[PDB]
C-alpha cells in the first residue's frame, strides 16, 4: 500500500519564509507527476504547483515568482518553498501524486499554514 | 557409538547461534531490527529466540551423556 | 595431470598456496569457513588413530587432503572477513565511511554521503542496500581479472627459470621475450589502467569517468581514436602498443625456426612453432577471460546463502508463545541441515 | 646430508652391478630390502619366453596357481584365515635380513603340490554326497505331499 | 586517507617478507622461504584491491526501508 | 508424417488469406512495416540477451556430451586418456563464456526512456541491434560448440590408439574454436555503434 | 502513448513460471538417464552405489537454481508495472530456464557413461567428476545473466 | 484500458483446470512404468510385491499437488476481476502443473528399473528409494512456486 505524509507546516510571522516537505512510499516506480493543492476554510481545493519526472514545472498564477516547486534527490520525494507568505495564502495544503493512465492517483493528508 | 554424535554437534552449534541471535535482538543491533520489515520489537523475539536456546541444550547435554556412557 | 620433466620447476610449491587461495576467493564466507575448517581439525588431530584403521573408498580421498582441506578453510575466514559476510550477515566491527540523512520518514528512500574509507574490507553500509549488486559485481570481477593476471604473470616467469638453467638462449630470445611483450603489452595494460582509475577523484576533478570496455575494444577495431580521456597523449601509447603487440607475432613465429635452418627435419621444427604460436595467441585472450569464473561462483554462493535464511529462519521471528519456540527449533534445524549438505559439501566441492 | 628435493627434482645417477653368480639371489634380496634402486631392461630385444630365468618363474607361478585355488576352497566356507603378521620381516625400514634358503623354497613347491593332490579327491569325493543328499530330499517332498 | 596508504603498507609488507627471506628456518628451508612470502604477497593484494576500490567511489549507497529511529 | 500435414496446411492458409486480401483491394491491411515500426523495442533488447546466453549454453552442453561420452568409452581399457584429453571439454566450456561476455556489455544498454522518445530512430535502432547482434552470437556458438565437440570426441578415440596421433589431431580444433572468436568479433562490431535507450 | 499497458505483467507472469519449469524438465532429464545407469551397475557391485549416485544430486542442484531465480523474480510482480519490468523479468526467465535445461541433458548422457564405466576402471571416476562438473556450471552462467537482468528491473523506472 | 474486461476470468479457468490436467498425465505415466515393472517381476518373487510398491505411491503424490492448487485458485475465482488476477493464477497453473510432468517421467523410468533390478540383488532398494526422493521433489518445487504466485494474486490489486 501507497502513503504520503506533508510536513514543515505551522503558523509563521507575516512576510516570512517557509518550505514544505513530502515523501511518498510503498511503490517501486518514480511516479510521473507529483503536484501541491491548498484548501482554505470556505472553498474548494485550489492548485498551487506541479512538477514533472523530467523537471518540468508549471504554477498558478497567483504564487507565480513567490513559491517554487522541486524534486528530491531521491526518488518521490518533494519540496515547496515560498519566500514571502500573506493571510491569503492560509490554508491547509495537500500533496498529489499521479501517474499516466489509470485509477493510480493519491492524496496526502494536509498540513495547515498560518500568519 | 555414532548414533548420538549428529544430534549433539547440530544441537552445539544450536545453543551458540540462537543465543547469539537472541543476544542481538535483545541488543536492537541495527543489522536485525533496522529495517522497515523486521519485527517491531526486540526483547520480544529476543525471548522466545532464547528459550529455543535452552531446548537445544537440553538435547546437547542428553547426548552428551549417551555418547560418553 | 603429468610426471614432470627432469629438474624442472616443480610445480608443487607454487600449488600450496595458490591452489586453496583460489578456492577461497570464491568460497568466501566465514559462516561455512569455520565449518570446514573445525571439520578438518578433527580429522588432522586424529590422524595417528585414523591412519592405523581400514578407510573406506570415499573417506581415504578425505583423509589424504586433511592437510589441504584445513589450509583452504582458514583462507576462506580471511577472504570472508574482507567480503564482509557471515552466514549471509555482516559484521559492524568498524565505524562505517557513509553518513545517512539526518532526518526521513517512514518508507522515505535516502542516499548516503561519503565521510571517509573503511579499513578493512567491504563497507557494512551496503547491505540491503537496493543498488548493493552495482558495486559488488564491479568491485569483484575487476578483482577477478587482477588476480588472473597476477597468477598468470608470475607462472610465466618460471618458463625463463627454466632455459636458464638449461643454458639454452635461443628459448629466451626465440620464445620467452615475444610472449612476455605480447602479453603484457595488452592485459597488462588493461590491469594498469583499471587499478588507475580507482586512484583519480573524477567528481571532484569535474572529467567524466571513461569507460573501460570501449577503450579496450576501440584499442583494436578503432586504433587511435578515443571516446574519453583517461590520461595525457593516450592516443599515441595505444597505437604503439597495438604496434608493439603486433610485430612480436612474425618475431614468434620466424626466429627459433630460422636458427635451426642455419644450424628435412627443419619441418617439423616449423609446424612445431606455428602450431605453438596460434595456439599462445588465442590462450591469452581465451586464458584471461576464464578467469570471470572466479567472481560468477562467488554471486552464486552469496546468493543461494541469502535465499537460504530469507527462506528458513527469518520466518520463525514472526510468531510467539510455545508455537514460536517450537517453529524456531524445528526452523534451525532445517536451517543447519541444508547449510552444511548444500553450501557446504556441494558448493565446496 | 641431502638436498631437499622438492623445488627440483633429486638428482639421479646411473650405476652398473657386477654380482657373481653364486652370491646373485642372496645379493638381490638385499637390493630389494634396500626399496632403493630402479633397474633398467638391458635386453628388451630378446622374446619374453627366451629370456634367462623363464624356468624359475614358471615354478613360482605354478605354486601361485595354487594358492589361489586353496584361498578359494577357504572362501566357499566360511572359514578365515589368519590376519596379520605383516610386519615380521620389514617395519619398511630397509633393514637387512636372510633370504629364505633354496630347501625351503622347494619345499614349499613339493607342500603345495602334495595339498592339491589330497584337496582335489577329497573335494570330488565330497560333492557326490551332496547330490545324493539333495536328490533324495526333493524326492521325499513328493512322498510328503498330499493325496 | 589516500592513495599513500597502499604503497606504505606495501612497504612494510614487503620489507616483512625479505626479512623472513634470510632468516627463514634450514630445514624444510623451501617450503617455509616458498609458503611464508607468497602467502604474505597474495593475502596482500586482497586487502590492498578492496580498499582502493572504496577511495573514491562513483555510486553511493541508497535505501528505502529504515526505521527513522535506527 | 502428421507434422509435415500441418506444415502445408499453414502453407496454403498463409497463401489463401494473402490472395483474399489482395482481390478485394485491402492488400495494405497486411502491414509488416507498421508491426515492426510500432512493437516496443524492449522487447527485441531483452529477447537477444537471452537467446544469446540461452544458445551459447546449449552449444557448450551439447559439445560437452558429445565429447565425454566418447572419452569416458575410450578411457576404459587406457586410462592415461582422462587426464591429457580435458582440453577439448575447454575448448566447449569457453564458447559459454564468450555468451555471457555478451550478456555483460548488452546489459549496459537498458536504460529506461521517457515516453516522448520511446519511438524514435536512436531508440528503434538499438532495439533492432541488440536483437540481431545477440542472435548471431548465440547461433554461431551453437555451431561452434557441435563442431568443436564432435572433433574433441574423434580425438579421444583416436589418443587411445596411439599417443603420437594426439597432437596432430589436436589441430583441427584449433581451427573448429575459431569459429567462436569471428562470432564475438562481428557481434561487438554490429552492437558497439548502438547508444542506450534514451 | 502508454509505458505502462495492462498487459504488461502477463510478461512477469510467464516470465516467473517459465523459470521453474524448463529447469525443472532438464532436472529430470538428468536423473532419469543417470538413475537407470545406477541400477544397471550395481546389480553386480552394490559396495560402490553411494559413490555413483553423484549425478544425481548434480541434477538435482540444477533445479534448485530455476528456483531462486524464480523467487527472486516474483517478488518483483505488481499489478502496475511499465513494459520495461516486464520484459527485462522475461529475459532473467528465459535464460535461466533455458540454460538449466541444457545442463540437465548433459548431465544425464554423460552421468550414463561415467557411472558404467567406473565400474570396471577405478580411475575413471575422477574423469568423470571432472567432466560433470564443467557441465553444471553451465547451469550456473544462465542464473548469473538472470541475476544481472534482475537487479535492474526496478531501478530509476518512471511509471 | 480497463483493469478488468470481461475475459479476465478465461485465464483463470485455462490455469485452474491446467494445474490437474498436466499432473494426472505425470501420475499417470508414473503409475504405469512402474505398475508393468512390478507386474513383470513379481511373478517369480511374490513375498516382496508390497515392498516393490512404493514407487506406484510415489507417483500418486503427485497428483495431490496438482489437486490442492486448482482447488486454491477455483476458490478465487469471480465474475470481476482484474486482468492481473488471471495472469498470476495462470502462471500457477502452469508451473506445478508441468513440473508434475517432469517429475511424473523421472519417477516412471527409475521406479520401473529400480524394481526391475531390486528383485536379485537385494542391496540395491535403498539406492531406488534414495534416487526416487530426488525425482519427487522436483514435483514439491513447482508447488512451492505455485503457492508463492498464488498468495500474490489478490493483495494490493484495484479494480
Amino acid at each position: 500500500q501507497v502513503q504520503l505524509q506533508e510536513s514543515g507546516g505551522g503558523l509563521v510571522e507575516i512576510g516570512g519564509s517557509l518550505r514544505l516537505s513530502c515523501a511518498a512510499s510503498g511503490t517501486l516506480f518514480t511516479f510521473n507527476t507529483m503536484a501541491w493543492y491548498r484548501q482554505a476554510p470556505g472553498k474548494q481545493r485550489e492548485f498551487i504547483a506541479t512538477i514533472t519526472s523530467g523537471g518540468n514545472t508549471n504554477y498558478a498564477d497567483s504564487v507565480q515568482g513567490r513559491f517554487t516547486i522541486s524534486r528530491g534527490n531521491a526518488k518521490n520525494t518533494l519540496y515547496l518553498q515560498m519566500n514571502s507568505l500573506k493571510p491569503e495564502d492560509t490554508a491547509v495544503y495537500y500533496c498529489n501524486a499521479r501517474t499516466m493512465t489509470g485509477p493510480f492517483d493519491y492524496w496526502g493528508q494536509g498540513t495547515q499554514v498560518t500568519v | 557409538t555414532g548414533k548420538a554424535w549428529c544430534c549433539t554437534v547440530l544441537s552445539a552449534f544450536g545453543v551458540v547461534i540462537l543465543s547469539v541471535i537472541a543476544h542481538l535482538f535483545n541488543t536492537n543491533h541495527e543489522s536485525f531490527v533496522g529495517s522497515i520489515n523486521d519485527p517491531e520489537d526486540g526483547p520480544a523475539v529476543a525471548h522466545t529466540v532464547y528459550l529455543a536456546a535452552l531446548v537445544y541444550l537440553v538435547f546437547f547435554v542428553f547426548c552428551g551423556f549417551q555418547v560418553y556412557l | 595431470y603429468g610426471i614432470a620433466q627432469y629438474r624442472e620447476i616443480n610445480a608443487g610449491l607454487p600449488t600450496i598456496v595458490t591452489f586453496p587461495f583460489m578456492f577461497a576467493i570464491m568460497f568466501g564466507d566465514m559462516g561455512h569457513g569455520f565449518l570446514m575448517t573445525l571439520a578438518a581439525l578433527s580429522l588432522v588431530l586424529n590422524e595417528k588413530k585414523i591412519n592405523k584403521m581400514k578407510r573406506g573408498e570415499i573417506f581415504d580421498m578425505a583423509f589424504t587432503g586433511r592437510y589441504i582441506i584445513l589450509l583452504m578453510g582458514v583462507f576462506s575466514m580471511y577472504t570472508g572477513f574482507l567480503y564482509n559476510d557471515i552466514f549471509s550477515k555482516t559484521m559492524t566491527i568498524f565505524k562505517s565511511g557513509w553518513k545517512w540523512p539526518d532526518h526521513w520518514k517512514k518508507g522515505e528512500s535516502i542516499t548516503a554521503t561519503s565521510v571517509g574509507t573503511y579499513p578493512i574490507g567491504l563497507d557494512w553500509a551496503w547491505h540491503g542496500t537496493e543498488n548493493a549488486l552495482l558495486f559488488s559485481n564491479s568491485y569483484k570481477m575487476k578483482l577477478s581479472i587482477l588476480m588472473g593476471f597476477i597468477h598468470m604473470t608470475y607462472s610465466y616467469f618460471f618458463s625463463l627459470a627454466n632455459h636458464l638453467y638449461f643454458n639454452s638462449m635461443i628459448d629466451i630470445i626465440g620464445n620467452f621475450i615475444p610472449g612476455l611483450l605480447f602479453m603484457q603489452g595488452i592485459f597488462g595494460y588493461l590491469s594498469v589502467c583499471i587499478v588507475y582509475k580507482w586512484a583519480v577523484d573524477w567528481v571532484k576533478d569535474g572529467k567524466p569517468a571513461p569507460g573501460l570496455l570501449n577503450m579496450l575494444i576501440n584499442m583494436f577495431l578503432s586504433p587511435g581514436t578515443i571516446d574519453d580521456e583517461l590520461y595525457p597523449h593516450q592516443a599515441k601509447v595505444q597505437v604503439f602498443l597495438l604496434l608493439m603487440a603486433l610485430v612480436c607475432i612474425p618475431w614468434l613465429l620466424l626466429v627459433k625456426p630460422l636458427h635451426f635452418k642455419f644450424t628435412e627435419d627443419f619441418g617439423d621444427i616449423m609446424i612445431h612453432q606455428v602450431i605453438h604460436t596460434i595456439e599462445f595467441c588465442l590462450n591469452c585472450v581465451s586464458h584471461t577471460a576464464s578467469y570471470l569464473r572466479l567472481w560468477a561462483l562467488s554471486l552464486a554462493h552469496a546468493q543461494l546463502s541469502s535465499v537460504l535464511w530469507t527462506m528458513t529462519i527469518q520466518i520463525a521471528f514472526g510468531f510467539r508463545g510455545f508455537v514460536g519456540v517450537f517453529m524456531t527449533v524445528a526452523l534451525f534445524a532445517m536451517w543447519f541441515a541444508l547449510t552444511c549438505a548444500v553450501l557446504v559439501l556441494m558448493e565446496g566441492t | 646430508e641431502k638436498e631437499e628435493a622438492i623445488f627440483r627434482s633429486a638428482e639421479m645417477a646411473l650405476v652398473q652391478f657386477y654380482i657373481p653368480q653364486e652370491i646373485s639371489r642372496d645379493s638381490a634380496y638385499t637390493l630389494g630390502q634396500l626399496g632403493l634402486v630402479q633397474f633398467r631392461d638391458l635386453n628388451s630385444k630378446v622374446r619374453a619366453f627366451q629370456r634367462t630365468f623363464v624356468n624359475e618363474i614358471r615354478r613360482l607361478d605354478n605354486v601361485e596357481r595354487q594358492y589361489r585355488y586353496f584361498y578359494s576352497l577357504l572362501k566357499k566356507h566360511d572359514i578365515k584365515l589368519y590376519e596379520g603378521d605383516t610386519d615380521k620381516y620389514l617395519d619398511g625400514s630397509g633393514e637387512l635380513y636372510v633370504p629364505p634358503s633354496g630347501s625351503v623354497i622347494d619345499d614349499y613347491v613339493r607342500n603345495a603340490s602334495y595339498l592339491e593332490e589330497r584337496l582335489i579327491q577329497m573335494e570330488d569325493a565330497t560333492d557326490q554326497i551332496e547330490v545324493q543328499k539333495n536328490d533324495l530330499e526333493q524326492y521325499r517332498f513328493i512322498l510328503q505331499s498330499g493325496d | 586517507s589516500s592513495f599513500y596508504t597502499v604503497v606504505g603498507v606495501f612497504i612494510v609488507v614487503s620489507a616483512m617478507s625479505v626479512l623472513f627471506w634470510i632468516m627463514a628456518p634450514k630445514n624444510n628451508q623451501a617450503v617455509w622461504r616458498s609458503t611464508v612470502i607468497l602467502t604474505l604477497a597474495m593475502m596482500f593484494l586482497m586487502w590492498a584491491i578492496t580498499f582502493l576500490c572504496q577511495l573514491h567511489p562513483l555510486v553511493a549507497p541508497r535505501r528505502s526501508d529504515l526505521r527513522p529511529e535506527f | 508424417s502428421f507434422s509435415h500435414f500441418l506444415y502445408y496446411l499453414v502453407l496454403i492458409v498463409v497463401i489463401v488469406y494473402g490472395l483474399y486480401k489482395l482481390f478485394t483491394g485491402h492488400g495494405s491491411d497486411i502491414n509488416f512495416g507498421k508491426f515492426l515500426l510500432r512493437t516496443s523495442p524492449y522487447m527485441w533488447a531483452n529477447l537477444g540477451i537471452a537467446l544469446c546466453v540461452g544458445l551459447s549454453v546449449v552449444g557448450a552442453a551439447w559439445g560437452i556430451f558429445i565429447t565425454g561420452s566418447s572419452m569416458i568409452g575410450a578411457g576404459v581399457r587406457a586410462p592415461r586418456i582422462t587426464t591429457k584429453n580435458l582440453i577439448s571439454i575447454i575448448f566447449c566450456e569457453v564458447v559459454a563464456i564468450y555468451g555471457l561476455i555478451i550478456a555483460i556489455v548488452f546489459s549496459s544498454k537498458l536504460t529506461v526512456a521517457t515516453a516522448e522518445n520511446m519511438y524514435s530512430k536512436s531508440n528503434l535502432y538499438t532495439g533492432y541491434s541488440l536483437f540481431w547482434a545477440g542472435i548471431t552470437v548465440g547461433a554461431s556458438n551453437l555451431i561452434c560448440g557441435i563442431a568443436v565437440g564432435i572433433t574433441g570426441a574423434t580425438a579421444a578415440i583416436s589418443d587411445a590408439a596411439d599417443s603420437a596421433l594426439f597432437v596432430k589431431i589436436l589441430v583441427i580444433e584449433i581451427f573448429g574454436s575459431i569459429l567462436g572468436l569471428l562470432g564475438l568479433i562481428v557481434g561487438l562490431l554490429m552492437a558497439g555503434k548502438a547508444s542506450e535507450f534514451q | 502513448t502508454e509505458l505502462c499497458p495492462v498487459y504488461a505483467p502477463f510478461f512477469g507472469a510467464i516470465g516467473c513460471a517459465s523459470a521453474i519449469i524448463f529447469t525443472s524438465l532438464g532436472a529430470a532429464y538428468g536423473t532419469a538417464k543417470s538413475g537407470v545407469g545406477i541400477c544397471a551397475t550395481c546389480v553386480l557391485r552394490p559396495d560402490l552405489l553411494f559413490k555413483n549416485i553423484v549425478p544425481v544430486i548434480m541434477a538435482g542442484i540444477i533445479a534448485i537454481y530455476g528456483l531462486v531465480v524464480s523467487v527472486l523474480v516474483c517478488y518483483s510482480l505488481g499489478q502496475k508495472q511499465a513494459l520495461y519490468t516486464g520484459f527485462i523479468q522475461l529475459g532473467a526467465g528465459l535464460s535461466v530456464g533455458l540454460s538449466g535445461l541444457a545442463a540437465g541433458f548433459a548431465i544425464g548422457i554423460v552421468g550414463d557413461a561415467g557411472v558404467r564405466g567406473s565400474s570396471q576402471q577405478p580411475r575413471l571416476f575422477v574423469g568423470m567428476i571432472l567432466i560433470l562438473i564443467f557441465a553444471e556450471v553451465l547451469g550456473l552462467y544462465g542464473l548469473i545473466v538472470a541475476l544481472l537482468l534482475n537487479s535492474r528491473a526496478t531501478q530509476d523506472v518512471v511509471c
